[PDB]
């Protein structure tokens, strides 16, 4: 794939390199400030556009209006709360194995609650395949991830 | 344009220009009413206030039905089932409330205070230019010879 | 603070000219020139709550155990899609809320561009130089279609797996290759893993961006036409007249955006869409009775019950009777796509049309347009024909039997009687440019002649009897309240009776401004006669 | 037949006199100038093969026992994420393959960015008007790096487990809302369920979303104010001199298109990254020595390395020792990104710079700027200083050290050195200009003086010493072959020469040519200095 779409490319430079013309081409640059003619037609267009509207004079109009706008704003972005979780709320259901959920707790803390927790050895054993009448499937009965340990182990 | 004769410019003169620029001419620009202090202008302020007024209280109200009100779930024959049935349809209310007389209140103001306008433009469109057309299909063809 | 901001903006990208071009570009205000922008709103609401429920959502057809908010169906195997879907709507806060506006949304786009072609179509928009804007348009309203099929597929629950069996099923039975193409699509056999997984990337990227591509190419495609509006006083062929873009366009597009909003965010909360948690995960046995895909989708499940048992046996190899239904749809998107083509060919008139032509003016078109729609429309209601025989208590077999029927003489029926209303909305267009609006004043002449009163809206000869006005292609008043006989002269409120004193010159006002606006429209018209004889 | 595709495109859209602008519009030819094309081009490969990427992708947590292709891990119980990215390189034809351009195409990305803000920055290329250029290309950098960053740890595998375990534990550490943000991001503890789907669509869908949309701004907005140039012959702050778009401008950008394109497909055959098979499914308790992240992260993971021990134990509260890290990864940004206002700031130049400067003209700019690539260099190297420290046989403690003093003392002597070097490079050029281009003729005068034959680039008085001429901020000669005092003057292939009279011809019809090129621009100038006049 490298030999094909590098060569292409090889083939496409070459050619424009040895077969187009030899050109300078000088452009105008037209840039920085507009001319003042537009540019005081473009500032009254938007002053003509603002006063016609006869909204500054309006205080209270203009000024529900921005509450109104920020109420709508915070209305449109307030689910965005679902994300909102506490982290000091324990998950559902009792303490288990991975802790409660919050920062406090191991797993280990079950030991506060008259559990005999051991020290448990990973034996590092994968699932065993069985091939059947139905097929083969991956079954870990017999297997035992964590095992007992001794203090002479 | 000579700058000396642009400051010889009305704020509308110079607006006037700005429009004819774009090919646009403004026919039938009027003011929605030139009296003063007729009680019309305060009964149409009335009415955009009406829907602003209402609007901030529909967005309170999405705001203080979002966080306080029972929104976890509640199965047949439950004590707190009715609170939370009506969670959904409360939010909506009040959402839908809070949006749309919002939307009333900027089309309210609109047709009553924004002055009537008729503008009328130029159309530009056909087989471009005599000109252009030809110094195109030779620009490209040049390329190409 | 600024006057500062602008004059360093400008100072460094030259754009007092181009702003202004833009902010002065005039738009024809007339209320079925908004119907797009619904269906702009809408998309940009799918869009946004898509995002939004995008963080929630595992696409994965993985099975679990469900523990969650929804207190049945716990203890339930059901896929990893299902429990999350179940689980924006029970453990979210404001989920469900979000998930119904979304289905919303997705209805109302999909409404919102039906209703959108069909003005386009009507009017006449699509014709010269519009054809890329129709072509754009109908791939834009096909891969819409496309997009809500995939969208409501995901969940992965009962009603909606039927639908992908269905649609599997129809790939799988296509002559030579529908086999390969199915099993290149799902990735295996029906269901398989990697086909949620292929959908929800296709449905949250893939058609996002082309429809996104294509939405903008409209646009400003549009912008660059600048748009095309009806016959009217002092409207040529060559100019546009209405409103300029500030500042009564953009507001106007903004208050109208926002209460489309503010709509959806109503329906969103008061009205069930699609409660999944009735529905129980998906499982190839199971089946319900109403199991319509969608009210989009109906039309090709109403095609596919209307269709009888034509299969094709060929040896060793056959033809599925639903091969036909494909056919069928696919020459129906055929002549809907190709349709400025087919109506330029059979009129022989292209000649760069910008000003639009009311519906009565155009009966063949417009007999045919609601002839497709009857034929639409049948076909939708044959896709749910088991909801309406049992609700309206009628036969099954009789509902089957009508659609197959009423598909072949109820456009029929539609065309005869729109050519005629058409035609009859021409006539007594006529008889008031002829005669004059028909006053209900029945006076009795001395002799006993029961005469009505006519106001002619033109210049009379010699006693009564006005000079007919040629048709002009713009709408004629037909009551005389139309031209403000009936109009209230009584200024103030309710229970404000108004001083008279600003009463008087109030009336006196509004009557120099339309005599004005009058004068100026007339003028214009004037204009437009002395520039088309040179 | 093309002529009237030219018609009836034409009599629609009036394209005739704009695309004559767009095919028109001269650049400047700089091997300098196709850095940001670079870039251009390993983003569309990023996106082609992204979309490939996810058709086979399931972007799960959940738990399954792995039965796939790869048979060293069969039996062994991952996620979803990672049994289907192994499946992706050992079960789909050529899926390694598209997984390696993909990653490649990521690395190239992340440079070619760097290297083109790099021109950018040295050149001065970032001065008004195009400050608006900097602060976007500043957050495409950012973005990129996020991206790269939520894209490799997408597999879900032990090396890049760690990086999302570093992540979090920065997060969490934040001295108010730290623990309030991880519930927020990850949706509860680290791991959590929704962590590995709010990160798949991050990165295929949000980020790629907002870097489209503003690489599509980068690239109007520099189309719409031409072009800088290097203050060459006959270029003025008023015009650009280069190629125009077609026939040879369009032409080199696909042949270097398809240069970047054939690169990455070679890399993605001939060398692996990211081997994903050696590492195994994520665990929390089991690691492996280094775990770096990916090049462009390094230096964040550097800063980490570098901060001593420095918590704050405040009342019942504490602040990690992590947090100063995230305040200095905060200033480096932010004097990144508002660098042409502290330019502008402390050199009170506020003009319209449309003429680039050499580096070796600006020497305070372009010794900030090697003192800050010796900063990121050492943040990156010592972002991996372990595995230096063990293949380069020196001291882990000692990097540690060399990396906290040398971000001292490595910038200071960067600088000091840069500055004089570029002072040493003015120096060179005035040489050439008040003496001429030293040809390395040693002659020897009859008196005995050796003296050394100089060339004069500019007219000579009457007394050896020509008038010096005055800097012109362009690249002046300063070999004889740079004139083409050595160029060969026999027309021919390898083996043998050409007919002489088609190369006496030949060679006259060159000489000609050059002369009159060096006339064109002799010409410009001289035009140049009388609208320069006005
Ligand atoms: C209030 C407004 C504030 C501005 C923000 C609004 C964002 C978009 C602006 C839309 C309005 C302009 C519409 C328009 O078409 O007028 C073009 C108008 C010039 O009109 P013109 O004088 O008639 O020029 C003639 C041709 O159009 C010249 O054509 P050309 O041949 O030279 O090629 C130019 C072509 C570019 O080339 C092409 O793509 C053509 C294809 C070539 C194929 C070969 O298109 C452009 O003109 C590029 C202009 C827009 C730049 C991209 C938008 C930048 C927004 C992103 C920044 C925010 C993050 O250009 C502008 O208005 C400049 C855009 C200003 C962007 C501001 C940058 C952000 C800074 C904000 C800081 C706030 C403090
Ligand atoms: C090369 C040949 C073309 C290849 C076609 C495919 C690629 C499209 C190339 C687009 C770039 C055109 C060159 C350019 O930028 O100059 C503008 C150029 C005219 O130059 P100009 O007179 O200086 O325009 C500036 C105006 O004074 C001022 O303009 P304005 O104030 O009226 O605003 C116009 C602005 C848009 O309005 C705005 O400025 C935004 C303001 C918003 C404020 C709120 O942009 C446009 O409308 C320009 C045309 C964009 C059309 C979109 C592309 C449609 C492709 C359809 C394929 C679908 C896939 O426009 C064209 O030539 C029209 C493009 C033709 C597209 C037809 C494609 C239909 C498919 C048929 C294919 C058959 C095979
Ligand atoms: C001549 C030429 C080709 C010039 C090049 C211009 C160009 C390509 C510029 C780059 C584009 C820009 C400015 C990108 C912004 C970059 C940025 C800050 C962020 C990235 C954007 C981003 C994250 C995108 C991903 C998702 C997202 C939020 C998408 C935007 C969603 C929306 C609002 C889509 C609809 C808007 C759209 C595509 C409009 C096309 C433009 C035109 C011609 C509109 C005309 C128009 C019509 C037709 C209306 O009906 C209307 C009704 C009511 C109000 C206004 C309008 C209106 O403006
Ligand atoms: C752009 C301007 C931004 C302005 C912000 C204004 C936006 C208004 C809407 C904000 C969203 C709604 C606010 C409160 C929503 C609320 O009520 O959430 C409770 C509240 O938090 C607390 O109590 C402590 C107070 C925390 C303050 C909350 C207000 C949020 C503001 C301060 C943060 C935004 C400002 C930052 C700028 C953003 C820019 C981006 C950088 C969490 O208690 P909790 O018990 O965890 O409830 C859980 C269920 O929520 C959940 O579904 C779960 O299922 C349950 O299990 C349960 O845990
Ligand atoms: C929609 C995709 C567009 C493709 C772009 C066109 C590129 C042309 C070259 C295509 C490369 C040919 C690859 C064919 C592959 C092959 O040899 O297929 C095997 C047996 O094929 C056969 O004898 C007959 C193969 C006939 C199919 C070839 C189709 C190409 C032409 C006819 C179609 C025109 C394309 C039109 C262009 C439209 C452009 C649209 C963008 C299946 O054995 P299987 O035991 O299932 O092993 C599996 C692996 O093969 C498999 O890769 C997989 O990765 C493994 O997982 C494994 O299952
Ligand atoms: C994705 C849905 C669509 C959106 C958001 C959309 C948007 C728009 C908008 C905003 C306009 C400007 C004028 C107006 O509002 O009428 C417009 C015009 C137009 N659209 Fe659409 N459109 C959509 C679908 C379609 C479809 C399905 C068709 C055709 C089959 C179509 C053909 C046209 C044509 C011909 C015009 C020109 C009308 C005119 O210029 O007079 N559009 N569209
Ligand atoms: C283009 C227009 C779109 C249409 C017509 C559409 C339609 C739908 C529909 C009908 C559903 C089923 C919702 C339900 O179960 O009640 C859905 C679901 C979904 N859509 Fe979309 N959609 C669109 C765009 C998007 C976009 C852009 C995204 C993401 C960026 C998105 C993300 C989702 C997600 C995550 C679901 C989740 C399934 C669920 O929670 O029910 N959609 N969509
Ligand atoms: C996403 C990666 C980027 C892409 C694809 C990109 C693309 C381009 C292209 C195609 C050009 C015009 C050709 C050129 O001068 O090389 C350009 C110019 C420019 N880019 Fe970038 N760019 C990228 C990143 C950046 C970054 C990171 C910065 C700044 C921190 C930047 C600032 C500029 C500036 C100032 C120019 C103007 C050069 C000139 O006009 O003289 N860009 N870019
Ligand atoms: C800025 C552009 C992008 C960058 C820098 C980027 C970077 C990366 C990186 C570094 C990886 C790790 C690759 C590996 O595992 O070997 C990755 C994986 C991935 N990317 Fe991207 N990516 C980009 C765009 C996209 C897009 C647009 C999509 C999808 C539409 C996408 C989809 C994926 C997927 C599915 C993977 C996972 C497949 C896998 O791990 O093998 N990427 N990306
Ligand atoms: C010339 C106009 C001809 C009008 C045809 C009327 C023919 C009906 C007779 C079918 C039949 O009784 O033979 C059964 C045969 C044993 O089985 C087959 O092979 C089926 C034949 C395939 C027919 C698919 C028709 C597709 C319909 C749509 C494409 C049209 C919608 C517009
Ligand atoms: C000014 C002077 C900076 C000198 C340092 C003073 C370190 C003395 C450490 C003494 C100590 O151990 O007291 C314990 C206490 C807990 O330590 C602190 O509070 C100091 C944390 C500050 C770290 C900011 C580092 C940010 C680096 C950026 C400034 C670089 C950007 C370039």
């Amino acid at each position: 794939s490298g030999l094909c779409i590098l060569s292409l490319g090889f083939a496409v430079v070459l050619y424009v390199k040895k077969f187009i013309p030899e050109e300078i081409a000088v452009q105008r640059r037209h840039d920085g400030p507009s001319e003042e003619v537009d540019r005081r037609t473009i500032v009254a267009l938007l002053n003509d556009s603002w006063q016609t509207s006869t909204l500054g004079r309006r205080k209270l109009i203009m000024g529900l209006a921005g509450g109104g706008a920020v109420l709508a704003g915070l209305t449109i972005i307030a689910p965005m709360g679902g994300m909102i979780k506490n982290p000091w709320n324990p998950k559902e259901g009792p303490m288990d194995v991975q802790g409660d959920g919050t920062l406090w707790t191991s797993g280990w803390t079950l030991v506060e609650n008259d559990v005999k927790v051991y020290l448990g050895r990973d034996t590092a054993a994968i699932a065993e395949s069985h091939t059947d009448a139905t097929g083969e499937h991956w079954s870990t009965t017999g297997v035992s991830r964590l095992v007992r340990m001794r203090p002479e182990d | 344009y000579t700058t000396q004769e642009l400051n010889a410019m009305s704020n509308e003169d110079l607006a006037r220009l700005g429009t004819e620029l774009d090919d646009v001419t403004i026919a039938y620009r009027k003011e929605r009413f030139p009296i003063a202090n007729d009680p019309a202008e305060k009964r149409a302020a009335r009415a955009v206030t009406f829907w602003l007024v209402l609007g901030i209280i529909g967005g309170l109200g999405f705001l203080a039905t979002y966080i306080f009100w029972p929104w976890e779930y509640k199965a047949h024959g439950d004590e707190g089932l009715l609170a939370y049935t009506l969670y959904t349809p409360m939010l909506g209310i009040t959402s839908g409330l809070c949006i749309l007389s919002l939307g009333f209140a900027v089309v309210l103001y609109v047709k009553k205070f924004i002055p009537e306008e008729i503008a009328v433009q130029r159309r530009h469109d056909g087989p471009s230019e005599e000109v252009d057309r030809r110094t195109i299909v030779a620009l490209l063809n040049d390329s190409w010879q | 603070s600024l006057a500062t901001v602008g004059n360093n903006l400008d100072s460094r990208y030259t754009m007092a000219s181009g702003i202004r071009r833009q902010i002065n570009k005039v738009f024809p205000t007339h209320w079925s020139f908004m119907l797009g922008e619904i269906a702009l709103y809408s998309f940009i609401v799918l869009l946004l709550t898509g995002v939004y429920l995008t963080l929630f959502f595992d696409p994965s057809i993985t099975k679990v155990i469900y523990d969650g908010g929804y207190l049945p169906l716990n203890g339930v195997e059901m896929s990893r899609a299902y429990a999350t879907a179940l689980d924006i709507s029970f453990e979210v806060r404001g989920g469900l809320f979000i998930r119904q506006m979304h289905h919303w949304a997705a209805l109302l786009f999909v409404v919102s561009m039906l209703v959108h072609m069909l003005r386009i179509f009507f009017t006449g928009a699509f014709r010269r130089p519009r054809e890329a804007n129709w072509i754009i348009g109908v791939v834009l309203i096909i891969l819409g279609m496309a997009e809500g099929f995939m969208g409501y597929s995901l969940p992965d629950d009962l009603l909606s797996g039927v639908g992908l069996r269905i649609m599997s099923a129809i790939i799988v039975g296509l002559p030579i290759i529908g086999t390969w193409m199915h099993w290149l699509i799902f990735g295996g056999d029906f269901p398989s893993d990697l086909m949620l997984d292929r959908f929800y990337i296709a449905h949250v990227l893939i058609i996002p961006a082309i429809l996104l591509g294509l939405i903008a190419a409209h646009l400003a495609l549009v912008w660059y036409q600048k748009h095309t509006q009806f016959p009217g006083a002092g409207r040529t062929e060559n100019n546009v007249i209405g409103i300029r873009i500030m500042p009564l366009f953009a507001v106007k597009a903004v208050a109208f955006g926002l209460i489309v909003f503010g709509f959806l965010a109503l329906l969103a909360g008061v009205t069930t869409i699609n409660a999944i948690w009735n529905l129980g995960p998906y499982n190839p046995s199971q089946v319900s009775a109403g199991s319509q895909p969608d009210v989009y989708m109906l039309w090709t499940d109403g095609a596919a019950r209307v269709m009888p048992a034509w299969e094709l046996y060929l040896g060793n190899y056959t033809i599925p009777a639903v091969f036909w239904v494909a056919v069928m749809l696919g020459i129906l998107v055929v002549l809907l796509v190709t349709y400025p083509f087919i109506e330029r060919k059979f009129t022989g008139d292209d000649a760069h049309h910008n000003l639009l032509q009311r519906p009565r003016d155009v009966p063949v078109r417009t007999s045919l347009g609601v002839m497709a729609l009857v034929f639409y429309i049948l076909l939708t209601v044959s896709g749910g024909n088991d909801v309406y025989a049992m609700q309206f208590h009628v036969s099954l077999n009789a509902m089957t039997w009508i659609g197959r029927i009423g598909l072949i003489v109820g456009p029929a029926i539609a065309y005869f009687i729109t050519y005629r209303l058409c035609i009859g909305l021409q006539r007594s267009d006529r008889e008031v440019l002829e005669h004059g609006i028909e006053t209900g004043i029945i006076k009795q002449m001395p002799n006993g002649a029961f005469i009505e009163v006519h106001q002619p809206l033109g210049p009379v000869d010699d006693h009564g009897h006005p000079i007919p006005l040629p048709y002009a292609g713009a709408a004629v008043p037909k009551q005389m309240n139309q031209l403000g006989y009936a109009e209230v002269e009584t200024r103030g409120g309710f229970f404000g009776p108004d001083p008279e004193d600003i009463r008087a010159k109030a009336k006196e006002i509004e009557h120099a401004n339309h005599i004005e606006e009058a004068n100026t429209l007339r003028a214009l018209n004037e204009a437009n006669i002395e520039r088309d004889k040179n």
